[PDB]
């Protein structure tokens, strides 16, 4: 979901 | 490596039907303990939830004997899937 | 600055506070806390880990 702790396009890495 | 299993408050079910709602996690999870919370985020490609749902237990150990009772079984009508929240990941990623 | 204000409780937040556990509604964009909600936060660190496709809903964005 949008988050504070994560907001970027894909949540990988 | 790691261990060969392991347990958490909360815990991950998916594969649920369409017309499953947050009242049903609970009745469908009480007898293997008492649940505390319960919890179902919006998919807006159709205003629904995304087939998936969470809840969350009064005790670590009562969620791996909901697992260990539900993991791979019929509820609705079709299969669906039962995990602690850490080591799945969604069909979309 | 001062207009921010919580639908579900009397806190609010900073327009440049990050290592808050908060979320976004999908429907009104609106912030919340994870404190004035029946959350908690090892189900916040799931909900983070979700694609955007999904995302959470206020006590009414869940009904209308
Ligand atoms: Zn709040
Ligand atoms: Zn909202």
């Amino acid at each position: 979901a949008r988050t504070k702790q994560t907001a970027r396009k894909s949540t990988g890495g | 490596a790691g261990h060969m299993a392991t347990t958490k408050r909360v815990l991950y079910v998916g594969g649920l039907a369409e017309e499953v709602d947050d009242k049903v996690l609970h009745a469908a999870f009480i007898p293997f303990g008492d649940i505390t919370d319960i919890q179902i985020p919006l998919d807006y490609e159709t205003e629904k939830h995304r087939g998936f749902a969470f809840v969350e237990f009064e005790l670590a150990e009562d969620a791996a004997a909901a697992i260990d009772n539900m993991n791979e079984s019929e509820l609705f009508g079709r299969t669906i899937r039962v995990n602690l929240a850490k080591p799945m990941r969604i069909k979309e990623g | 600055a001062k207009g921010n204000f919580c639908p579900l409780c009397d806190k609010c937040y900073d327009d440049d506070d990050y290592e808050s556990k908060m979320m976004q509604c999908g429907k009104c964009d609106r912030w919340v806390h994870s404190k004035c909600e029946n959350l908690s936060d090892e189900m916040y660190e799931i909900l983070s880990n979700l694609p955007e496709s999904v995302a959470y809903t206020c006590v009414n964005c869940t009904e209308r």
